[PDB]
């Protein structure tokens, strides 16, 4: 149940500066007043991050997804290789109530969207649902920037999240905040690309500015400092500058 | 011990180091989370209706805490026979993707369910692989699945083009030709329905009354495991040198209360020269503290076997609280170097001949 | 005619020892109930031909 979108709204793929964002707790070990060196998948400091003002983007190894969303227009994500019934696919949705995680071989068309009538009920993303393996229901995740990290290692899918109010106009703020781990999934898929979902105002769709930022992850070494209470308060890249 | 270590029958005056003192563990503690995700087992063994042998009911169970001790002890099961696994260790086996094939058959075909087994329903209704692993559970259903009017709704496949592959469901409803002429869906000569009805009746003897049989199958290390036997937990101790297995993290030490404040997502803490120091119990969710049990070296002070025959014993860097013939002995002294047994502490002062440490030393007089 | 006098131990309470001999024949309890020398349910003969 979907229609081809004639009004292919343009989201220009701009480039901007990552600064010092993309720091997450790699383990579950308490530490205090210690400098710890660790080699893992991270977002390099002062990298070059893509900005969209929903095409297909490869997953690479990991994804850093940031959104200074207002009124929660972002809906969810689709993960898979071909996003068809021929390959197992994953779906994540976060509406007003409980969030839902689904693992099935759905049927996907060119423009899967949600829409909503102003009566607030509309869902026309996929057409048919095949074999379903994993079901999950949890609590809702949600001037306010939300950052997430998506990883898939050894058949385990890891989602890290962190939200924080903001006051800057457009660019990413030059602050530091670690991304505490949120959710793990014991599902092994060959995911290589992903999508995005929007809450279009079906009232004539009104969705032309979907602002978000996307970066990728590379394996390298960082040095992290733990405060007295065990929260990461500073990080330093290794292969950035001779001083590093 | 001094004479043996020095490899002599005579010893000169002085202090000599000897074997090590180590406190032994007293008992054990095992702690695991209170979580008990009950597995959906009642509905598959207590169901009123079971699918037929040709249409065997296939059920998939995942993400559950599966307990088989509550089912092994059941005596209502006519047959409890597991092939690749001994029934006693099933509670200690970790698997996932549980498959259950349940059906109702006659009493004379109960033996037909086995790896590499030949028969009628074994190759025409449901087939098990030669390398089949898991278990088979069978019981009599004459009280329920048998009626005075006869349960003829149950059909078993009798005619087929060939045999059935392992894990194959054949529910095709088509006439079978037993001659050299077409049937065209007519039950004429050499044209019979491959499925035959069951004549289950209470008056029937053994081999004829209905029997409910279900086979359970598992996977062997292909995907992350989620259906595994329950893990038992033990009580908790305090201020006693024990050994612990906190959520799979094992170690020997003594546990006290800690004022450290973790963050709501860690499980344990470590320090410089990485070693576990504090842990959070999976049930109460409280931050404890771990410190190692007392240990040290012991030494002997002697004035030389040529002069006297009595010795004094010094325990290095050990509190004068856990000392244990030289457990009480004589008066005991506590010093900055440890504890001293067999010597009298005097309040005079002389020159030092046999050093002890921390500005004190001993000599012969006693 | 079938050699059946050859028997082997099938069930035991625990493992054996090197160069150890076991010849005692007793009912083996396969469950959590006493056998009382009756080979019925959860009570087997450890000797197998
Ligand atoms: C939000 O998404 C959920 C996903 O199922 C929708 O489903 C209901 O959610 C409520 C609240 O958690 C549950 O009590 C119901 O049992 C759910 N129904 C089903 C069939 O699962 C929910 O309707 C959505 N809310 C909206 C669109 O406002
Ligand atoms: C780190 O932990 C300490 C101890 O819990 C925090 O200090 C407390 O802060 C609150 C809020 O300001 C006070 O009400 C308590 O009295 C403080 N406890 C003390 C002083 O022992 C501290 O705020 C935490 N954060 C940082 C950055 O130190
Ligand atoms: C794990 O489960 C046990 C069993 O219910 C919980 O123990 C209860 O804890 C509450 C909270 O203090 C007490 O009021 C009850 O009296 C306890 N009952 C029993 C039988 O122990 C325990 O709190 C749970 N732990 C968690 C959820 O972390
Ligand atoms: C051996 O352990 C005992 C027991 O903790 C110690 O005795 C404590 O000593 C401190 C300091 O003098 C007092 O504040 C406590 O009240 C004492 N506790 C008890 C129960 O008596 C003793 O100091 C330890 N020995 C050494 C050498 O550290
Ligand atoms: C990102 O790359 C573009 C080139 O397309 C460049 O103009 C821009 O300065 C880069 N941003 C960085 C390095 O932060
Ligand atoms: C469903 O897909 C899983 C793999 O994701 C597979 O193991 C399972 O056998 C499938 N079940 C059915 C009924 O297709
Ligand atoms: C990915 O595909 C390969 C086949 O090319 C398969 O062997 C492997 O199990 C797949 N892995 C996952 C996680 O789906
Ligand atoms: C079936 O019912 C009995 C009756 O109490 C119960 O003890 C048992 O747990 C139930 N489930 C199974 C699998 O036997
Ligand atoms: C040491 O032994 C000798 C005997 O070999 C003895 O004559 C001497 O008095 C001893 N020294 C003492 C007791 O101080
Ligand atoms: C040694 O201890 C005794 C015991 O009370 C005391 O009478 C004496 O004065 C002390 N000697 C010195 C030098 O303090």
């Amino acid at each position: 149940q979907c229609v081809n979108l004639t009004t292919r709204t343009q989201l220009p793929p701009a480039y901007t500066n990552s600064f010092t964002r993309g720091v997450y707790y790699p383990d579950k070990v308490f530490r205090s007043s210690v400098l710890h060196s660790t080699q893992d998948l991270f977002l390099p400091f002062f990298s070059n991050v893509t900005w969209f003002h929903n095409p297909v983007l490869p997953f690479n190894d990991g994804v850093y997804f940031a959104s200074t969303e207002k009124s929660n227009i972002i809906r969810g994500w689709i993960f898979g290789t071909t996003l068809d019934s021929k390959t197992q696919s994953l779906l994540i949705v976060n509406n007003a109530t409980n969030v839902v995680i689904k693992v099935c071989e759905f049927q996907f068309c060119n423009d899967p969207f949600l829409d909503v009538y102003y009566m607030k009920s509309e869902f026309r993303v996929y057409s048919s649902a095949n074999n379903c393996t994993f079901e999950y229901v949890s609590q809702p995740f949600l001037k306010n920037l939300r950052e997430f990290v998506f990883k898939n290692i050894d058949g385990y899918f890891k989602i890290y999240s962190k939200h924080t109010p903001i006051n800057l106009v457009r660019d990413l703020p030059q602050g530091f905040s670690a991304l505490e781990p949120l959710v793990d999934l014991p599902i092994g898929i060959n995911i290589t690309r992903f999508q995005t979902l929007l809450a279009l105002h079906r009232s004539g769709w009104t969705a032309g500015a979907a602002a978000y930022y996307v970066g990728y992850l590379q394996p390298r070494t960082f040095l992290l400092k733990y405060n007295e209470n065990g929260t990461i308060t500073d990080a330093v890249d290794c292969a950035l500058d001779p001083l590093s | 011990e001094t004479k043996c270590t020095l490899k002599s029958f005579t010893v000169e005056k002085g202090i000599y180091q000897t074997s090590n003192f180590r406190v032994q563990p007293t008992e054990s503690i095992v702690r695991f989370p209170n979580i008990t995700n009950l597995c959906p087992f009642g509905e598959v063994f207590n169901a009123t209706r079971f699918a037929s042998v040709y249409a065997w009911n296939r059920k998939r169970i995942s993400n559950c805490v599966a307990d088989y001790s509550v089912l092994y002890n059941s005596a209502s099961f006519s047959t409890f026979k597991c092939y690749g696994v001994s029934p006693t260790k099933l509670n200690d086996l970790c698997f996932t993707n549980v498959y259950a094939d349940s059906f109702v058959i006659r009493g004379d075909e109960v033996r037909q369910i086995a790896p590499g087994q030949t028969g009628k329903i074994a190759d025409y209704n449901y087939k098990l692989p030669d390398d089949f692993t898991g278990c088979v559970i069978a019981w009599n259903s004459n009280n329920l699945d048998s009626k005075v009017g006869g349960n003829y709704n149950y059909r078993y496949r009798l005619f087929r083009k060939s045999n059935l592959k392992p894990f194959e469901r054949d529910i095709s409803t088509e006439i079978y030709q037993a001659g050299s002429t077409p049937c065209n869906g007519v039950q004429g000569f050499n044209c019979y329905f491959p499925l035959q009805s069951y004549g289950f009746q209470p008056t029937n003897g053994v081999g004829y009354q209905p029997y409910r049989v279900v086979v359970l199958s598992f996977e062997l290390l292909h995907a992350p495991a989620t259906v595994c036997g329950p893990k038992k937990s033990t009580n908790l101790v305090k201020n006693k040198c024990v050994n612990f297995n906190f959520n799979g993290l094992t170690g020997t030490g003594v546990l006290t209360e800690s004022n450290k404040k973790f963050l709501p997502f860690q499980q344990f803490g470590r320090d410089i020269a990485d070693t576990t120091d504090a842990v959070r119990d999976p049930q109460t969710l409280e931050i404890l503290d771990i410190t190692p049990c007392s240990f040290g070296g012991v030494s002997v002070i002697t004035p030389g076997t040529n002069t006297s025959n009595q010795v004094a014993v010094l325990y290095q860097g050990v509190n004068c609280t856990e000392v244990p013939v030289y457990s009480t002995g004589s008066n005991v002294f506590q010093t900055r170097a440890g504890c001293l047994i067999g010597a009298e502490h005097v309040n005079n002062s002389y020159e030092c001949d046999i050093p002890i440490g921390a500005g004190i030393c001993a000599s012969y007089q006693s």
